[PDB]
């Protein structure tokens, strides 16, 4: 049973009814309730004869320590058994990590702790590793992103992984921690007992240098599944650097989120080298690279042969344009791997689109979510898009936001969409100029097919 | 579709003018909430209602993506503002979903409508509708 509410202003009616819940859910999520020290009492109290609480997200409420340390009051029994805490962005600081690290210590079954979007500094971070390090925490999972860290957090971070053998995520995205941070953190998980299955360091200046470290990473832990370097100065060298070891035949990475690195159709081709190789590479994210259509033509030709199973593809904003599409046509059609394709923010135009189209209507296609967000398609295409939706069975998702769109293209994309033999289920048009006509067809489209979301 | 309970000047004020959160990842998560599907990207003008309702005051110019609209207007010039950029999808829960936000100052252009006779407050005949373009 769960107390699961987000983005509602709650008023003292509305809460002094779901407080019993609070004593009664396992799960109690109140995400951006505008809760303040105020309630925290309450909170506390309800948490405090909880019998069997296993889940506190108090995420984006603007507690501030006083609250926090008031709602933290509510954990400390010898009976809570909380196995998941969020404080994503309620206003902590570093001066307020003495209570949480305090806490920890009594908390062997907290699994995981989210503390981004507070500005903890590198003093909070180096009282909240005191709490870590003690022999009764056993946290498996820890989010620190946007915490306002520096290099000098990577030290006693990296003396949290060589103590904890059960660790499995670290996140430390969106912190400046630098080349130096970043190389400290990597010879820690080099000496550390965990099998790690996550290491998210996007926006953390990583440099193509820190990959020669990363290679090692991936090379030896078995257990790593995700790889989050996104928003890093990587370049080609740094994507060559890394492959070697993506490539060990141990590793069974499943996710490789690379977006906006610096990478071009060089480094593209190392990358597709690693996807012809590795099956267990399920998600990639390329996007936001200076890919450009041989960058594309690669991918395609790779997501055309044996051995690459990729899953779901983040290509937006790669430069890409309508000469690509013939080539992920062939791969819509001929792929049986591919579930979904980020392709947005990429001039493919119509001509692009149409073609596309043609590869999606086949008889074996299997996508299922396909993004042409700001792709520069306009009414051209909707002849074509209606035809697909029909044709294709297994397309469940389509976004179409940020395209100029109109009367004629909706009417079209409308008289296919509201057939019983159009299975799509989700059609998103945000960002779109609406006019009475197209807004009062799409309105009645939902109501005669319920099966069909029309997003904005 | 558009919630209810906005007339489109109030859907594009909730979209492009009121960052509830410094953070994308975390203002986003408002926007996206109403219909649970994640936008691939949003932009935030870093401004006020009033003030973009000036801009719909400026001479009206064909729309550079529709010439067969003339509600567009550029703004009179650069304005601070923050784009959210959609990293990692979260179907399953939009409250996950990951944004990457660039600070910037661009121009823009938006396309203005009369006011909704009927919802719409009356010191604002004229009001924002879309953002056409930033640039």
């Amino acid at each position: 049973q769960s107390l699961d509410i987000q983005c509602e202003e709650l008023s003292d009616a509305r809460w002094a009814e779901l407080l019993p819940l609070l004593q009664q859910c396992q799960v109690v999520r109140l995400d951006d309730c505008g809760l303040t020290e105020a309630r925290c009492k309450d909170i506390s109290s309800a948490l405090r004869v909880n019998p069997a609480l296993a889940e506190l997200n108090l995420r984006s409420n603007e507690l501030g320590d006083v609250g926090v340390h008031c709602v933290l009051q509510g954990l400390q029994t010898p009976s809570c058994k909380i196995q998941k805490l969020s404080l994503q962005n309620c206003c902590l600081t570093g001066a307020g990590c003495g209570v949480l690290s305090s806490t920890l210590r009594t908390l062997p079954t907290l699994q995981e702790l989210h503390l981004s979007d507070n500005l903890l500094g590198d003093a909070g971070l180096q009282l909240l590793c005191e709490g870590l390090l003690d022999p009764q925490c056993r946290l498996e999972k820890l989010q620190l992103e946007y915490c306002s860290l520096s290099a000098a957090s990577c030290e006693p971070l990296a003396s949290v992984l060589r103590a904890k053998p059960d660790f499995k995520e670290l996140t430390v995205s969106n912190n400046d921690i630098n080349e130096a941070g970043v190389r400290v953190l990597c010879q820690g998980l080099k000496d550390s007992p965990c099998q790690l299955e996550a290491l998210k360091l996007e926006s953390c200046g990583v440099t193509s240098d820190n990959c020669r470290d990363l290679c090692g990473i991936v090379a030896s832990k078995a257990s790593l599944r995700e790889l989050a370097l996104g928003s890093n100065k990587l370049g080609d060298v740094g994507m060559a650097e890394l492959c070697p070891g993506l490539l060990h035949p141990s590793s069974r990475l499943r996710t490789l989120w690379i977006w906006e690195c610096g990478i071009t159709a060089k480094g593209c081709g190392d990358l597709c080298r690693v996807l012809r190789a590795k099956e267990s590479l399920k998600e990639l994210s390329l996007a936001g690279n200076e890919l450009g259509d041989e960058g594309a033509r690669l991918l395609c030709e790779t997501l055309l042969e044996p051995g690459c199973q990729l899953e779901s593809l983040w290509v937006k904003s790669c430069s890409f344009t309508a000469a690509c599409c013939s080539h992920f046509s062939s791969v819509l059609a001929q792929n049986r791997f591919l579930l979904e394709l980020q392709i947005s923010n990429n001039r493919l135009e119509d001509a692009g689109v149409r073609e596309l189209c043609q590869g999606l209507g086949q008889p074996g296609s299997v996508l299922r979510v396909l993004w042409l967000a700001d792709c520069d398609v306009s009414d051209s295409s909707c002849s074509s898009l209606a035809a697909t939706l029909l044709a294709n069975h297994s397309l469940r998702e389509l976004d179409l936001s940020n395209n100029c769109l109109g009367d004629a293209g909706i009417l079209q994309l409308v008289e296919s969409v509201r057939q019983p033999g159009c299975l799509l289920e989700q059609l998103v048009l945000y960002d779109i100029y609406w006019s009475e006509e197209m807004e009062d067809r799409l309105q009645a489209l939902e109501k005669d097919k319920p099966s069909l979301r029309v997003i904005s | 579709m558009k919630p209810p309970q906005f007339t489109w000047a109030q859907w594009f004020e909730t979209q492009h003018i009121n960052m509830t959160s410094q953070q994308c990842t975390n203002a986003m998560q408002v926007i996206n909430n109403y219909q649970r599907r994640c936008k691939n990207q949003n932009t935030f003008l870093l401004t006020t209602f009033a003030n973009v309702v000036n801009v719909c005051g400026n001479p009206n110019m064909t729309c550079p993506s529709n010439k067969t609209r003339k509600n567009c207007h550029h703004s009179g010039s650069q304005v601070p503002l923050i784009h959210c950029n959609l990293t990692t999808p979260s179907p399953q829960n939009i409250s996950n979903c990951r944004y990457a936000q660039t600070p910037a100052n661009m121009f823009y252009i938006v396309a203005c409508d009369n006011r909704d006779q009927r919802r719409d407050p009356p010191q604002y005949p004229v009001v924002p509708v879309h953002l056409d373009r930033i640039i």
